[PDB]
């Protein structure tokens, strides 16, 4: 496709540009024809100029040396009276990664910042963040350019300026310490993406510089109020997560109306808000108490969005409505969505721990579930039951005996593991059922999963401690089977439990102590919703939705004691 | 033997399709679409040797092609065919079309497709190639055209 | 003038076609598809379609009914065993609406053979006298000697001109 | 912010590719493909996927996926809603969101993504 | 025909209705008396078949069209008939009269068009009925007729071998056809006949020898040499005869594609001849040089095929393949993934004790440049294969191996994280000498385990944390800061990791307790031991409070163990020996 590139007719060049645009769209290497395109950089055709400049943007990092050869055209194009051409040329020179060009881009960015066009100014903010990605050492004149840019009144430039300021200099707070009032005044009219960025950075500044709820506190809250009704979920979300961290607890409850309203949005947006609501519902349960019904699971939602609603229902669970939710949850148990049932069964287990009054009432429902045929449901039922028998360590013989026989039809490793621990823990409560189950699994040992093999070795040792009279040989066999296993997690069990159990030759005081530590009352597992771990992070970020402080996290501090002088603010 | 002859543009619109195996019309369209999807996504720097799909009789057969302008000339061949032989056969076909249609393009393949079938016929006939020396091919072609103009 | 020439295999159709066209007796094999020639007689041109009569391919006769103006039905006059089958095939064809206006020339062929049924006998065997609203003629012929052929054509030319 | 966008068809291949910053191969879509494989269906893909140097924010609507590349920490629903507004822009221009329309008007598509997204930061 | 194309172009979204109307129009036109309009409808029917519409409804109409005396309409009829008739359409029995008329006619062009049509009518019945005529036509006066006829009898050989039985001597005699194109077609016919039952064509090898020697047409050369490669397994001596003319052609070859095809066949012939006569390494080296000439070609097809051929000679004779070196690792940079992965396979074939270092280093540079979970996945997988091939046979500096596995740990999102952990476990358990460097690196990982916690997905980096925490615990005697590592791996950050990782972490907590308790009591530092026990009596509960089963069991048992051991220590009991024996 060279010929029509050096062909004089401009239409041929335009066709070649469109076709190479498609070529890049298909992800194909068109870098070889770079010299012909860059030879067309001096075109007077605006469309051809745009296309060749997009080509330069896409293939600048590939043919770096050839682009370096043609820089003079780029500095000449920086003066083109067309604003878009100026921005694109600035982008092109930014994309070039030669360590020597740096001062040229100094002059380019300072001119662009001095440019009257706001578009060029925001692209100059993009240029300075690109430079900081290129050279950290130029941060001084980077900061002075930031100081010049932050003074501009336009919101269009303001959003990009704030984003760049966050990208390069999160620490030099004084620049915003001079312009917080300008930012909050503009935030009424700032564009929605700029709304989000400015709201987050203002959240940082409020956490770092201000003390406990100051008229400036209300000024943010007063101006942020009309945005609760905004069509943008991000504005509503950011405004909502703003009030969670700055607004008084007696006023933050108002945003719950909009958060529920956001749940009618599409799948992805409602996915994030469910994470936000679930985290913030733990600390203030009564806030979403009036909207318990809206959090009821609909069959139309997919698996994980349904799962998130259940977790919120766990937080909203209380003695005044435990009965209402338990009935509704039982309805969801026999849903066709097997994965949702796995979430639902775990959901009822947690609130059962939360409400000690309904321990048996939830328990009575569970045992009926043990009779159903669905392998996943019966597997997930037994583990949820297992958490409940430990917390209420009563001799529930009527419950274990139904559970104990059910093992022979169970295939799931988690469920098969669940059977072994309780019967071992309750070996003295069902002494006529425990001995055969160990005998049953001992012959099949080599076929079970690793996690099950851990508990089956546990079952023997606990059975050996209490009823060695008739199970000693079974323990000997089950120990010897794990002695030559392949998988390694089990080997620690072979090393650990055996030494506590078998070698009475070196029987110290701790060897005597093995019987009590294995038969000790196991404390109730403090079940935690996977959202209290998000209490360390501001609401509505990746670090919120990923639960990890990844590269670039905008971490908030604790609330300081004494207010730094608000008089400087004027 | 070659199993099938496939020609289509970069958009998947067929331009020449003649088959030497019994395949149904829907099977023909499915073969064309499978070949287009298998081929057109590949780079310009890729080898033009793509293992064939299931619509063309199994994995033994292969899809081999060349791209000129916006046209893909795919020959469905078996494992006994010389793949570079098939490529240069496609090249001979391209140059023969160039000479006979006087700088052929996609327009001639659209608007003179029966002529293209005839050209294919003297190049390859019954899964077996008939004539391959471009000059003598052109002599036979314009001898047939002299016949046509004669009556 | 479009003429369809049909009749059982071995009747002499192909022999007749080439005797009419070429004035010679040609060696034949059973015709798998068809033969076609245009014959000019007394300044009228007849396109004669000689379509194979083997039983297996008799279904294909129907492909030639459309626009046919004249039917030549050739019978082996010596083949008594199959004369009723010939009648059946003739009547099956004459039942077709497409042929309702076609004129019918029957060649009672192979009159050279000593046990050949004559035109009067073949008329009876084919049930020709029962036909209604049909222009028909039967002509005794020996295709190999040419006897009777031009007389058949005289009638057919008169019908169509 | 959004340094690249990867459209992916129902078959699980690179339907379209565009960049605004340093180019990252179409390859980063392989984490999204793995997520789909582990997902029960096209409605079981988590919007957030982490990669060694980038992050994958994806939305699903109109039988197409909008896979985006995120390098550093910036809010998620921001990216999700911008992706959905870009899809709404496809619907506004084409009249429908489909593979064929984009395959036909790739050039106008890149014009629109240039208009909406400038050097990673959405603004229009 | 052209009007149909224009209408279809105009009726893009309305293609179905317009095509149905045109089909009705074609139905009307094909029953007309004029052959011209029905033949134009035949053109439109062929175009419709190209689009995907059933053309078989007008088989009798096509037969009517081809019945025309004019060749201008014969060509259209026979084209649509080649594209239309099938074995399941008995209407083809109506074609016989016209087929015989055009087959027996002396005209050249009509016969050519007729035989072109016959190229797709090739049924057992028509073969049985037309073999007698085609065998008369075999020696037809005109050469062009013979040229088409030899392919048509090939089709007949496919559908009627009863005429194959006598034609084989006749085709062998045809192999002396004076016209070069007819001779080329005859060679193609006899060669593709040979492809199915090559044993009957071994005696024809001298004929093919003379054909290739006298041939100036590279096409006959390529195909006949391919058939030589096909027959090469049957008689190696014929390939030995061929090797000299083949080498001469290679020297005189100017077509790189012919060069590839012939050299590949020569490699096959060398495979056949290597069975007892191992003195053709000179020809092997000539082949290698030609493969190099091919590989430096900028044409990517030539390049990939050269790679495949040198892979074949790699499984044949790697001793000359190793000469490539840079010639492959440079190609590693190419934009084609298939070529690149074949090149990686070539490096796998190229692995040796003396070059593992450099090649693996360059592949690490590529993994740092790598892109794609399937790409990087198979890449690291085959890196693991080549380093672990024959149980780490090619590895000399196992410290380098541990470091490069650590570098691999930087690869987030990899699905073989379990495999990577297995590799570090293997190198730790197998090699005693490098356990110190292993435990140092793994304790370093544990120190940065807060950063490594970013990948909680199963078979991810958590498996690396698994292996690291383990071989830190098992080989704790070589640790330099056991207290620091222990405190760092009791940090509350670990509570977010998946189950068995947390379980094995606690299992290593108790190991580190045993080691440090022995260390403190051996020197008499009772107060430090009391302090550390007080630490884990304040730390193990955060494991006890978890939800994962094995975590609960392990944490409860070890918490009771540690607290009541503290009770024992209040009685001044040397519990260090017992706790050490717990894991000896
Ligand atoms: N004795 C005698 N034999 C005849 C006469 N006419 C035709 N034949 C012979 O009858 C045989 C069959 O003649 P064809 O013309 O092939 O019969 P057909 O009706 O064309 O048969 P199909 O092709 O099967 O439809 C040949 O051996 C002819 O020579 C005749 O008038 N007298
Ligand atoms: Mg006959």
């Amino acid at each position: 496709l060279k010929q029509m590139l050096e062909s004089n007719k401009d239409s041929a060049k335009l066709d070649a540009m469109k076709r190479i645009v498609g070529m890049i769209a298909k992800g194909k290497n068109a870098s070889e024809l770079f010299p012909a395109v860059v030879k067309n950089v001096a075109s007077k055709n605006i469309e051809i100029k745009k296309l060749v400049y997009v080509y330069l943007v896409r293939y600048a990092e590939e043919q770096q040396d050839l682009a370096l050869l043609s820089i003079s055209t780029f500095q000449r194009a920086l003066k083109d009276p067309n604003q878009l051409i100026r921005a694109s040329a600035l982008r092109v020179l930014s994309s070039i990664r030669v360590p020597i060009i740096v001062p040229i881009m100094m002059l380019a960015i300072k001119e662009a910042s001095a440019d009257l066009s706001p578009y060029v100014r925001k692209n100059a903010a993009h240029a300075i963040q690109k430079l900081y990605s290129l050279d950290p050492e130029q941060k001084e004149m980077l900061i002075e350019v930031i100081e010049k840019l932050l003074k501009d009144k336009s919101t269009l430039v303001a959003g990009s300026v704030v984003m760049a300021f966050e990208e390069v200099c999160p620490d030099r707070i004084d620049l915003i310490h001079k312009n917080y009032r300008k930012l909050c005044n503009l935030l009424v009219d700032v564009e929605e993406w700029g709304q989000v960025v400015i709201i987050h950075m203002l959240t940082r500044y409020a956490r770092t510089q201000f003390v406990s709820p100051d008229p400036d506190h209300r000024l943010l809250i007063r101006n942020t109020k009309p945005l609760l009704q905004s069509r943008n979920a991000a504005v509503v979300m950011a405004v909502a997560q703003l009030y969670w961290h700055i607004s008084p607890k007696s006023e933050a409850g108002i945003i719950s109306k909009s958060l529920v309203r956001l749940l009618r949005s599409n799948r992805e947006v409602q996915y994030i808000v469910l994470q936000n609501i679930a985290t913030m519902s733990i600390q203030r349960k009564g806030m979403f108490e009036p909207y318990l019904k809206s959090f009821y699971v609909r069959s139309t939602d997919p698996t994980m969005i349904k799962t998130l609603k259940l977790e919120i229902l766990t937080n909203l669970a209380n003695e005044a409505n435990i009965s209402t939710l338990l009935r509704e949850f039982q309805t969801y148990v026999k849903s066709q969505d097997k994965q949702f049932a796995a979430a639902t069964i775990q959901t009822i287990g947690r609130c059962a721990t939360n409400i000690l009054e309904v321990t048996d009432t939830c328990l009575n429902g569970l045992v009926c579930l043990l009779s159903n045929r669905d392998e996943i449901v019966v597997a997930e039922s037994v583990v949820v039951i297992k958490k409940l028998l430990q917390m209420q360590p009563a001799q529930h013989g009527e419950i274990i005996k139904h559970m104990a026989k059910l093992l022979d039809s169970i295939t799931v490793p988690v469920a098969r593991a669940s059977i072994l621990w309780l019967i071992g823990e309750n070996c003295e409560r069902v002494p006529k059922i425990a001995p055969d189950v160990l005998r049953k699994m001992a012959k099949s040992f080599t076929s079970e999963d690793d996690l099950v093999k851990l508990q089956i070795l546990n079952l023997g040792a606990k059975l050996y401690l209490t009823n060695s009279k008739q199970t000693k040989l079974l323990t000997q066999y089950i120990l010897n089977l794990g002695k030559y296993d392949q998988n390694y997690d089990i080997r620690d069990r072979t090393r650990f439990i055996r030494q506590l159990i078998v070698p009475n030759v070196k029987s110290g005081a701790l060897s005597k102590y093995a019987k009590k530590i294995f038969l000790a009352q196991k404390p109730a597992p403090l079940l935690e919703s996977p959202f209290k771990d998000r209490d360390h992070f501001q609401l509505g970020t990746l670090s919120h939705t990923l639960n990890i402080k990844a590269t670039g996290y905008l971490e908030l501090s604790n609330w300081p004691e004494v207010a730094p002088d608000p008089s400087v603010r004027n | 033997m070659i199993k099938a002859i496939l020609i289509f543009n970069n958009h998947g619109k067929p331009r020449l399709s003649k088959f030497y195996q019994p395949y149904s019309e829907d099977t023909q369209q499915q073969i064309i679409r499978e070949t287009f999807h298998l081929v057109s996504k590949r780079d310009e720097n890729v080898c033009n040797f793509l293992e064939g799909g299931l619509l063309i009789g199994g994995s033994d057969n292969k899809l081999i092609y060349r791209h000129y302008a916006t046209l893909y000339f795919v020959f469905c061949v078996d494992s006994s065919e010389s793949e570079l032989g098939i490529l240069d056969l496609i090249q001979v076909f391209v140059e023969t079309l160039d000479k006979c249609f006087e700088n052929v393009c996609e327009l001639d393949l659209i608007f003179h497709v029966d002529k293209v079938h005839n050209i294919l016929a003297e190049m390859v006939m019954g899964g077996m190639v008939l004539e391959t020396n471009m000059n003598e091919i052109v002599t036979q072609i314009d001898a047939q055209n002299k016949l046509e103009k004669s009556e | 003038m479009r003429i369809l020439m049909v009749g059982l295999d071995a009747a002499g159709k192909t022999t007749i076609l080439y005797k009419l066209k070429l004035g010679e007796i040609v060696t034949t094999i059973p015709t798998i598809g068809f033969n076609v020639e245009t014959v000019e007689y007394k300044n009228i041109s007849f396109t004669v379609w000689d379509v194979g009569g083997l039983d297996k391919i008799r279904p294909l006769w129907r492909h030639y009914f459309q626009n046919t103006q004249g039917l030549i039905f050739v019978v082996d006059s010596n083949d008594r065993e199959r004369v009723n089958e010939a009648r059946e095939e003739l009547m099956r064809m004459l039942a077709e609406d497409e042929l309702r206006d076609a004129v019918l020339l029957v060649f009672a062929n192979k009159q050279d053979l000593p046990n050949a049924m004559n035109a009067a006998e073949i008329t009876d065997k084919l049930g020709l006298h029962s036909l209604r609203h049909r222009n028909w003629y039967i002509q005794a012929t020996c295709a190999t000697s040419g006897d009777g052929l031009y007389e058949g054509l005289d009638w057919l030319s008169n019908q169509l001109r | 912010m959004i340094h690249s966008l990867f459209l992916i068809n129902c078959s699980g291949d690179i339907f379209l590719e565009k960049h605004w910053k340093s180019v990252v191969s179409q390859s980063v879509c392989d984490y999204f493909f793995e997520a789909q494989e582990k997902a029960a269906d096209v409605e079981n893909v988590p919007p957030v996927i982490s990669t060694p140097h980038h992050y994958l924010i994806s939305i699903y609507r109109d039988k197409l996926f909008f896979v985006s590349v995120i390098q550093t920490e910036v809010p998620p629903l921001f990216v999700i809603e911008f992706l959905h507004r870009v899809a709404d822009t496809f619907q506004d221009y084409f009249g429908e969101c489909s593979e064929a329309a984009i395959k036909d008007n790739v050039v106008i598509v890149y014009e629109l993504l240039e208009e909406m997204l400038d050097n990673g930061f959405p603004l229009a | 025909l052209q009007d149909l194309v224009r209408g279809i172009r105009n009726h893009k979204e309305d293609e179905a209705k317009y095509i149905s109307q045109c089909i009705d129009e074609i139905k009307q036109e094909l029953k007309q008396d004029n052959i011209a309009v029905k033949a134009n409808a035949v053109c439109k029917l062929t175009y419709l078949q190209m689009l995907g519409y059933d053309i078989s409804w007008a088989a009798f109409n096509i037969i009517e069209v081809m019945s025309a005396s004019k060749f201008t309409f014969k060509r259209i009829g026979y084209l649509a008939a080649s594209q239309s008739f099938h074995e399941g359409t008995d209407v083809i029995m109506l074609t016989t009269n016209q087929i015989r008329k055009d087959l027996s006619s002396p005209s050249q062009y009509d016969t050519g068009v007729a035989l072109t049509g016959l190229s797709c009518f090739v049924t057992p019945d028509l073969a049985r009925d037309l073999a007698n005529d085609i065998m008369t036509l075999m020696s037809h006066t005109k050469p062009y007729i013979r040229k088409k006829a030899v392919l048509i009898m090939y089709k007949v050989f496919l559908k009627y071998p009863e005429s194959l039985r006598p034609a084989f001597p006749r085709l062998k005699e045809k192999l002396e056809d004076p016209d070069p194109g007819v001779q080329s077609a005859a060679v193609n016919v006899i060669c593709e006949l040979a492809r199915r039952n090559p044993k009957n064509y071994l005696s024809l090898a001298p004929l093919f020898f003379k054909l290739m020697t006298s041939s100036t047409n590279n096409w006959v050369l390529i195909k006949i040499i391919k058939l030589f490669g096909a027959l090469t397994p049957l008689e190696p001596r014929l390939g030995k005869k061929l090797i000299e003319p083949l080498t001469n052609l290679i020297h005189s070859t100017s077509a790189m594609s012919l060069l590839y095809e012939c050299v590949n066949t020569v490699i096959a012939v060398l495979i056949s001849l290597s069975s007892g006569m191992p003195n053709h390494s000179a020809s092997i080296q000539l082949c290698v040089q030609k493969l190099r000439i091919l590989i430096e070609d900028s044409d990517q097809n030539l390049k990939y095929l050269g790679l495949l051929a040198m892979s074949k000679i790699l499984k044949t004779h790697p001793k000359s393949v190793q000469s490539h070196k840079d010639l492959i690792l440079q190609c590693l940079d190419d934009k084609d993934e298939s070529i690149r992965l074949r090149a990686l396979d070539l490096l796998y074939g190229m692995v040796s004790k003396k070059n593992l270092m450099e090649i693996v280093k360059k592949l690490m540079t590529h993994v740092d440049k790598a892109e794609g979970t399937t790409y990087r996945d198979e890449l690291l997988t085959k890196i693991i294969d080549i380093c672990s091939q024959s149980n780490y046979q090619y590895i000399t500096n196992f410290e380098w191996y541990i470091s490069i596995l650590v570098e691999l740990t930087r690869l987030e999102g990899t699905r073989h994280g379990h495999l990577i952990a297995a590799q570090m476990l293997d190198v730790a358990i197998r090699v005693k000498a490098i356990r110190k460097f292993a435990v140092s690196q793994m304790s370093a990982l544990l120190d940065s385990a807060h950063l490594l916690a970013s990948s909680t997905q199963r078979n991810g980096i958590c498996e690396v944390l698994y292996a690291a925490a383990w071989i830190c615990g098992e080989f704790s005697e070589h640790l330099q800061e056991p207290h620091h590592t222990l405190e760092a791996m009791l940090r509350p950050r670990v509570t977010t990791l998946p189950g068995h990782i947390q379980a094995v972490y606690v299992q290593n907590v108790v190991k580190l307790y045993a080691s440090i308790l022995q260390q403190k009591e051996q020197a008499g530092e009772a107060e430090g031991a009391q302090a550390v026990t007080q630490l884990m009596v304040d730390r193990l509960p955060q494991f006890v409070q978890s939800a994962d089963l094995e975590v609960q069991e392990r944490a409860s048992c070890i918490l009771q163990l540690v607290k009541h051991i503290q009770k024992l220590q209040a009685k001044d009991v040397p519990v260090a020996e017992e706790v050490s024996a717990l894991f000896a």
